């Protein structure tokens, strides 16, 4: 569950 | 306006105005909970650093935030099978951009070359780098692209001259 490539806003 | 500005703060750490490269590094993803490459992280920094502050504050992280989601969407729309990671049969679909199409496992050369992963795959933060390194190479090879066709003739020193104008 890693986060989406980009900026990383909280929350995942 | 506040958006942009909002994105700004999050990013920025300990709140001295300047995005730094570690700060903007661990603010990203390459999708895979690795370190977002140092290397791109710098790069693209560097391009919107413009009094050496090694960093960017609101006015030079406007032109940073907007490189980076340019890039996304050239990463989201090849990424057909959404794994997060670019394949080979991705690439080719991908690098199609810079004009003339390139042989089959030349993408292979390519993953070789740009791959930290080591997957046999591309992350984000790797296609971005890989692609920054590619146009510096199409740049250097339009000079003498006069014809137009993919093809160069270039000299002994024209060639070295390419080679020591990598940087
Ligand atoms: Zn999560
Ligand atoms: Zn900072
Ligand atoms: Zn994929
Ligand atoms: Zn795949
Ligand atoms: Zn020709």
């Amino acid at each position: 569950n890693p986060p989406p490539p980009g900026f990383i806003m909280h929350g995942n | 306006q506040s958006f942009l500005w909002n994105v700004f703060q999050r990013v920025d750490k300990d709140r001295s105005g300047v995005i730094s490269d570690t700060e903007l590094q661990q603010a990203l993803s390459n999708g895979t909970w690795t370190p977002f490459n140092p290397v791109t992280v710098r790069s693209i920094i560097s391009m919107f650093d413009r009094e050496n502050k090694a960093g960017v504050n609101f006015s030079e992280f406007t032109g940073v935030w907007k490189y980076i989601t340019d890039w996304q969407n050239v990463f989201r729309t090849y990424d057909r099978d959404n794994s997060g990671m670019i394949d080979k049969n991705e690439l080719k679909q991908a690098l199609s951009g810079f004009g003339y199409r390139l042989s089959d496992q030349f993408h292979d050369i390519l993953i070789r070359k740009f791959d930290r992963q080591g997957r046999g795959q591309i992350a984000f933060d790797d296609f971005i780098q890989g692609c920054i390194v590619l146009q510096r190479l199409t740049d250097i090879f339009r000079r003498y692209d006069t014809d137009q066709d993919g093809w160069i003739q270039v000299s002994y020193e024209q060639y070295l001259s390419m080679v020591f104008s990598i940087v």
